[PDB]
């Protein structure tokens, strides 16, 4: 029994050839964790969430680049990314002082939705549920012809576009932690260090702490 | 477990039989003595220490005799 | 003091590794049937 | 924790004995049958012309203004906060042994 | 006891070799790394004011410990905090530092594995040999050298670091 | 109307049967928690109890700790939480190799593998948990204080 | 002989004075009599039990606490009736007292003496005397 | 059986359909902690208290009784209250509808016992409810009603808490 995607290793004993996106790439056995019968559900749970979650950060970095809704540059100014994420952070209540709750009313209602995927997860962990991972029911528009967990072909595009879209934002992310350029500045800068928009030091600023005492800092 | 001994110097009043309370000791027919009888120790893995055998003993120098030992769960008198 | 690195290597593990080792082994050896 | 109903849910008080407490008759009737009392005024310092319960509830407002901040010392929250409870867990107390047991 | 695959065993030899090809590694990192001085403040003595008494060194010049020494007893922790994790809770088809108490214990090398230049077992065996080999004869060559270890790797490759 | 009983019908044995004992409330706590509840292998019993664990162990090392004062109060206090998590898994390990002979059974908590399982989800779940509470208390003010942001 | 395990047991409302994990897994003793009466006794582990009218059945973890009961029995309610017996985890009951039928303070036939040392107690060797030797003190 | 308001969700246990103005929602399993008839009887006076709640507000906007401007100068929506607890107009309404709570108490511990349906207190003087059918779509219609003036009424007090407009005023001076 060897893998598909490695064929000198042994296949990962808990995929199954059944789950959707599998190509027997598990070398470091993730999946066998934990002995327990629903913990390869939360695996895949994990999976597609983090890939949802990254193409919806992924469409909304670039399309912040594109535009931004009226009244927004007069409130944050010239941010554009994580340091958006920052700035109305110093205009909350609680984290900073201002007349704002953008990032905490996300907060409020993710974390409503949040708290019933939490239950949703813990009854399919422990088998009481017969739902696969990732299936909320969310199909308004009848695109899976009878079922919201859709097709195979089309929870393979899922997880495919969403492990692409994990990739993508985290290099989006860490271009404008470095350049502060943005996704279409940084794609349209090909070369890139030559010139960088001054952008704020993070909510983690040790973090960048390595790259000019011990890395080379080419900014 | 204990060791207990009784010595021909029994005069079989039968008290240390009495006054055992693990029931260690018995009491066997003899000659040696005008009672007939003399006290054994055929239990003394049950024996627990207390020497309460030895304090009923009226003769001179104790014909019954306890030498603590190796200690079990029964002669530590533990319940648990 | 010279090598005076040493005190500050040498006292936490006889003060605290050695100890925690010897009681750890020693409590299998005083808690093992065979 | 949970409140059982004077329903009967399957709930016991221990191993193999099913009890109905009755948590909401018992807390209601405890509280109104201490709070109305309680709202005979005194024109002393501590109450301010209000009743033993008026002027504790008084007090959690005046200090929920102030919400970050605690009542000091010398306010008179905490003797009106002790003193209501004190009562209020007597009548709960008391209205449980007469509720549960007398039954009537 | 020592039925778990510890003392002079072949696992205990097994995982020696893993770490001395780990450790002389390491060192030459280390050497590469003070050499071009990328270890930030390597020098700088750090206050007692900041980290308590287990800064404090004793030597008559500052006493307290440099920022270098700090910085790669940090890095080493990072691998001994992994080195626990690993030693009990270990992965799925990882090799275990203890054993099953009834274990087949590997047949032993010998003078020298047979060859195979894979990402065999008899690779990391002969390559963990060496390694271990390699660490004492640093070591010593150090000692009685009077050289610095940092210097004395720089001289055995050749000045290749720095 | 009797609320104490003997235990489990035996009048014995050394155990009453008591409300803070048994009653509903407390055999539902019982029955939920990790080490009881239902369905749950050993090795994630001691995640649950490790993060748990974990977790609250940060806080008294950070807060009250030798060095406390200083910046770097919340690096030593989880490295203290560590050292702690480290000797207690110590304690663990001895623990399953004097206590338990080697049988196959491997779902129980009191079987040699079992501990051994469970006392691997405890360690990764306590520095897990104390991680998690590490990169909490770093974050949010709040935290760092007692409250004492606010005032 | 053997027994009865169906025996009915005196009232007792419970106490945390009874058996530990170590009767379940190592022995317990039970002790069985007949009553004439309704009564109320005290247990050797705690407060009062009422043993029922006909024949009683309890377990206790010790040895001595079965027979400290039989001599409160028997000076106080003059039930000579009880027998005391040993019961292991595998089932195993072992009768244990009185082992003969006959009490131990009653001589009996076919009692064969254990422990009896021909001398007096003066008599016995010096530890001297026996050192590096297997040879015993009682002469 | 999955439930409907929350299709990842299975059916809460205690819920049924029989109940209304159910849909399937209790994801905190909180008709299992307190008993579902008790639950029942606090939303329905939740309901009918924050009808009354809402349907206050925006009367209070829309006109003011005569003489009430004598009293109330320009306390519009909870500031009336602070002022008309010195008159005497709110401990008359806290007496009164204490009055009532006390046979709401008795009724609450009949509807424990079994023998009354919750929010049940047989008012109906206009017989709105005696064809049968129109009974059942008053009880949807009163529990979502209920519902809707419960967020309502938290939503206006907040919106006065922010501008202290009150709710027609928030709209008419946006
Ligand atoms: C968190 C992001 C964010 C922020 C900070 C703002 C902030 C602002 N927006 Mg924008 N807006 C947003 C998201 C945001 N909006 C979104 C998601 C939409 C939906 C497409 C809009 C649609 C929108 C419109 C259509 C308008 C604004 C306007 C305004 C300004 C209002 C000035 C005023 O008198 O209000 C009066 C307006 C309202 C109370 C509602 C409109 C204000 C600076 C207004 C503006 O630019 O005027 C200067 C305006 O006309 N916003
Ligand atoms: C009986 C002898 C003896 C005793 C009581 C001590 C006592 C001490 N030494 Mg040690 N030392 C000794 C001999 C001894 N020394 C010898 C002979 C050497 C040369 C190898 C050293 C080298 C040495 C160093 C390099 C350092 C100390 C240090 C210290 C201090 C802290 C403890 C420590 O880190 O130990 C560590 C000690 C060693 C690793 C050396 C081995 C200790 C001896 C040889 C073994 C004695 C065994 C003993 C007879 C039986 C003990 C078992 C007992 C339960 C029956 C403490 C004052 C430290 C210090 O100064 O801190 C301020 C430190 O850095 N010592
Ligand atoms: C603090 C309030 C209070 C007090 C003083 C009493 C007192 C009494 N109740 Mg009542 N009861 C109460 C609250 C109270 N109840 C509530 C809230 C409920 C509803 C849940 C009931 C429901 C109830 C029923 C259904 C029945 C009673 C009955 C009784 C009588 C005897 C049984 C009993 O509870 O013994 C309490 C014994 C005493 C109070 C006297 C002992 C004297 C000492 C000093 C006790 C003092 C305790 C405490 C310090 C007093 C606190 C007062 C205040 C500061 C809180 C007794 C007169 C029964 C009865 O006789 O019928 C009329 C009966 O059938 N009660
Ligand atoms: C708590 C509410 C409240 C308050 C504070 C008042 C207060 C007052 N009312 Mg109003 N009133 C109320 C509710 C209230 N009313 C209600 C619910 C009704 C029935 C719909 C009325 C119907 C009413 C009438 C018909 C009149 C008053 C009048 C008055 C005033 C008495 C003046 C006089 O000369 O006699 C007084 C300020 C009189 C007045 O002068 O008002 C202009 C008057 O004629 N009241
Ligand atoms: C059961 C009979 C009853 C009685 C005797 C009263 C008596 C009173 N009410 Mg109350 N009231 C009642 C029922 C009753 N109320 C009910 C069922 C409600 C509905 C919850 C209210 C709601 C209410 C409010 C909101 C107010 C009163 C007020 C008054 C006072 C009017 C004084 C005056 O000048 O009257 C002459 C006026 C009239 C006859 C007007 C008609 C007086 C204390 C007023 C007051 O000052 O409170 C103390 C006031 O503002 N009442
Ligand atoms: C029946 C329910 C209901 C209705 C119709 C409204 C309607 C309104 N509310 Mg209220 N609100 C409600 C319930 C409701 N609310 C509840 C339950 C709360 C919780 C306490 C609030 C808390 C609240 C606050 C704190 C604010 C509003 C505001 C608003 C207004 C603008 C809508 C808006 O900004 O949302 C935006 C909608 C979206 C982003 C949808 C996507 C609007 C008049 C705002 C306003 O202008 O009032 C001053 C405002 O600041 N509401
Ligand atoms: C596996 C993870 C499961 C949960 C996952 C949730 C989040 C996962 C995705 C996150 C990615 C998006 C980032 C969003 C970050 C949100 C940050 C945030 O909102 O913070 C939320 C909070 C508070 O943090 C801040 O609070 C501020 C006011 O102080 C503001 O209000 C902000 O809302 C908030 O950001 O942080 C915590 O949750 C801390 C943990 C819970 C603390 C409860 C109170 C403390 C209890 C202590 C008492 C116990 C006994 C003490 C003993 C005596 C002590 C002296
Ligand atoms: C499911 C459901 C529905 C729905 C829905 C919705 C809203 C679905 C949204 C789907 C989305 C947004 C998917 C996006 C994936 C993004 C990807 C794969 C890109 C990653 C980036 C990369 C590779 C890059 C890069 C880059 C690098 C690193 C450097 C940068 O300088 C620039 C650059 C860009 C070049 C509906 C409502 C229709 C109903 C239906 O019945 C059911
Ligand atoms: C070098 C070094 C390390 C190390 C190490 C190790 C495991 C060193 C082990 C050295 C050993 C076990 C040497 C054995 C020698 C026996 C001989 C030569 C006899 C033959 C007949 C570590 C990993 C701690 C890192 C550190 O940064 C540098
Ligand atoms: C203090 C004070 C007084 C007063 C007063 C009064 C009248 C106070 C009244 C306060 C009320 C009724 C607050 C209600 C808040 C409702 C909330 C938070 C519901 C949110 C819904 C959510 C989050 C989403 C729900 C949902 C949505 C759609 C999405 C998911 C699904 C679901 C979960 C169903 C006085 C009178 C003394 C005056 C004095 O001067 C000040
Ligand atoms: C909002 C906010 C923030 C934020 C933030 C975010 C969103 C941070 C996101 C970070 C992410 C998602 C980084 C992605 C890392 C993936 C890597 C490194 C893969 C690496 C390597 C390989 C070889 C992959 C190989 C692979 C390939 C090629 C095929 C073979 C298989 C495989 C090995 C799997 C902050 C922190 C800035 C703070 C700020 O105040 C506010
Ligand atoms: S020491 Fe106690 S138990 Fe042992 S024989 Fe003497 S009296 Fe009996
Ligand atoms: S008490 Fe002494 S003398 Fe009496 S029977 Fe026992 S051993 Fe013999």
């Amino acid at each position: 029994a060897k893998s598909k995607a490695i064929p000198f290793l042994d296949a990962p004993p808990a995929l199954s050839e059944s789950m959707p996106g599998y190509v027997g790439f598990d070398p470091l056995w993730v999946s066998s964790m934990l002995p327990d019968a629903g913990y390869v559900k939360f695996l895949q749970e994990a999976e597609i969430k983090h890939g949802r979650v990254a193409m919806l950060a992924a469409a909304g970095a670039i399309v912040q680049d594109i535009f931004t809704f009226p009244g927004v540059k007069s409130v944050i100014g010239d941010v554009k990314m994580t340091s958006v994420h920052d700035k109305f952070l110093s205009m909350e209540a609680g984290s900073g002082k201002g007349d704002m709750a953008a990032m905490h009313q996300l907060l409020l209602w993710l974390g409503l939705l949040e708290i019933a995927t939490s239950v949703a997860i813990i009854q399919s962990f422990k088998g009481e549920t017969s739902r696969g991972p990732g299936e909320f029911g969310f199909d308004p528009l009848n695109f899976g012809k009878g079922n919201s967990a859709g097709s195979d072909s089309y929870k393979l595009k899922e997880i495919k576009n969403g492990r692409l879209a994990m990739i993508g934002i985290g290099g989006m992310v860490h271009h404008y932690l470095l350049t502060g350029k943005g996704p279409l500045q940084f794609l349209g800068g090909i070369p890139n260090y030559k010139s960088c928009v001054s952008h704020p030091d993070s909510l983690l600023p040790w973090l960048f702490k390595a790259v000019g005492p011990v890395l080379p800092k080419i900014c | 477990s204990h060791s207990v001994k009784v010595y021909d110097t029994c005069i079989g009043c039968t008290q240390c039989v009495r006054a055992c309370p693990c029931d260690v000791l018995e009491m066997v027919s003899w000659d040696g003595c005008k009672a007939g009888q003399i006290a054994s120790a055929p239990r003394t893995e049950d024996c627990i220490g207390c020497k309460r055998c030895e304090t009923a003993c009226p003769t001179d120098f104790l014909s019954v005799r306890v030498y603590l030992g190796g200690e079990t769960t029964r002669s530590m008198g533990l319940a648990y | 003091m010279t090598a005076a690195y040493l005190p500050s290597i040498l006292v936490p593990i006889i003060g605290l590794i050695f100890p925690g080792l010897v009681m750890a082994f020693a409590f299998i050896y005083i808690e093992q049937d065979e | 924790l949970s409140v059982v109903a004077q329903s009967k849910s399957d709930f016991e008080i221990s191993d193999g004995t099913p009890y109905t407490l009755n948590v909401p008759l018992v807390g209601a009737a405890s509280f109104i049958g201490w709070v109305v009392p309680t709202l005979l005024p005194s024109q002393i310092a501590l109450y301010g012309g209000k009743g033993l319960s008026t002027a504790f509830f008084a007090s959690i407002g005046t200090n929920l203004a102030k919400f970050p901040a605690p009542p000091g010392m010398t306010d008179p929250f905490w003797l009106l906060c002790f003193i209501w409870h004190s009562g209020l867990f007597a009548t709960m107390i008391l209205g449980s042994i007469g509720y549960n047991g007398y039954a009537g | 006891f020592g039925g778990r695959g510890l003392g002079v065993t072949v696992n205990a030899e097994r995982w020696n070799g893993r770490h001395a090809m780990f450790g002389i590694f390491a060192m030459v990192m280390t050497s590469y790394m003070k050499g071009h001085g990328l270890i930030p403040d390597a020098d700088k003595v750090l206050d007692i004011a900041q980290w308590g008494p287990l800064a404090a060194v004793w030597d008559g010049a500052g006493n307290g410990i440099s920022n270098e020494r700090a910085i790669i007893l940090i890095a080493h922790v990072h691998v001994l905090v992994v080195s626990v994790i690993a030693a009990i809770a270990p992965f799925g088809f990882q090799d275990t530092l203890v054993k099953e108490k009834g274990y087949t214990p590997e047949s032993p090398a010998g003078l020298i594995p047979p060859f195979k230049t894979g990402l065999t077992a008899e690779a990391e065996l002969i390559n963990g040999r060496l390694a271990m080999l390699g660490v004492i004869s640093i070591v010593t060559a150090s000692l009685f050298t009077g050289t610095s270890v940092v210097d004395t790797i720089n001289l055995g490759m050749g000045k290749i670091l720095y | 109307s009797q609320f104490i009983k003997p235990y489990n019908d035996d009048p014995f044995v050394g155990n009453l049967a008591t409300p803070v004992s048994t009653s509903s409330f407390t055999k539902s706590l019982l029955s939920n928690l990790p080490a009881y509840r239902a369905g749950l292998s050993p090795l994630l019993r001691g995640v649950e109890i490790g993060l748990t664990h974990g977790y609250f162990l940060v806080g008294p090392f950070y807060k009250l700790g030798p060095l406390r004062n200083s910046d770097v109060a919340l690096l030593s206090g989880f490295f203290s939480a560590l050292g702690l998590i480290v000797i207690l898994v110590a304690c663990l390990t001895i623990y399953g190799v004097v206590s338990f002979e080697e049988t196959e059974a491997k779902d129980q908590l009191q079987t040699a593998k079992g501990w051994r399982q469970f006392t691997s989800g405890w360690l990764v779940g306590s520095v897990g948990g104390a991680s998690f509470a590490y990169i909490l208390i770093s974050n949010i003010p709040f935290l760092q204080t007692a409250g004492m942001s606010m005032l | 002989e053997t027994l009865n395990l169906q025996i009915p047991s005196p009232t007792f409302e419970g106490s945390t004075g009874g058996w530990l994990r170590a009767a379940e897994v190592e022995e317990k003793y039970a002790i069985t009599w007949t009553s004439p009466k309704e009564q109320v006794f005290e247990m050797p582990t705690g407060g009062a039990a009422i043993m029922r009218q006909g024949e009683n059945l309890l377990y206790l973890a010790r040895k001595e606490q079965c027979l400290a009961l039989a001599t409160q029995v028997k000076n106080s309610f003059k039930i000579t009736d009880y027998k005391v017996y040993r019961i292991f985890p595998s089932g195993e009951v072992q009768y244990l007292h009185p082992k003969d039928g006959v009490f131990p303070e009653k001589v009996n036939a076919g009692r064969v003496g254990v422990g009896n040392v021909s001398h007096s107690i003066g008599k016995n060797l010096n530890p001297a005397q026996i050192k590096f030797t297997s040879k015993s003190f009682n002469g | 059986a999955m439930s409907e308001s929350v299709p990842f969700l299975k059916k809460p246990e205690a819920l049924d359909s029989s109940m209304a103005g159910y849909a399937g929602f209790d994801p905190l399993g909180l008709s299992s902690i307190a008993d579902i008839k008790f639950l029942q009887e606090s939303e329905i006076k939740h309901c009918r208290i924050a009808m009354l709640a809402a349907a206050g507000s925006i009367a209070q906007d829309i006109f003011t009784f005569p003489g009430v401007s004598k009293v109330v100068g320009t306390a519009k929506m909870t500031g009336v209250h602070d002022v008309l607890v010195k008159q005497g107009a709110m401990g008359q309404i806290l007496l009164w509808t204490s009055f009532l709570e006390v046979f709401g108490t008795i009724a609450l511990l009949e509807t424990l016992d079994g023998k009354r349906a919750p929010g049940d207190f047989k008012f109906d003087p206009l017989g709105f409810s005696k064809n049968a059918e129109t009974a059942k779509r008053y009880q949807l219609s009163e529990i979502k009603n209920g519902r809707l003036a419960m967020l309502a009424t938290g939503g206006m007090v907040h919106g006065y808490f922010i501008t202290g407009k009150g709710p027609l005023e928030l709209l008419t001076n946006f």
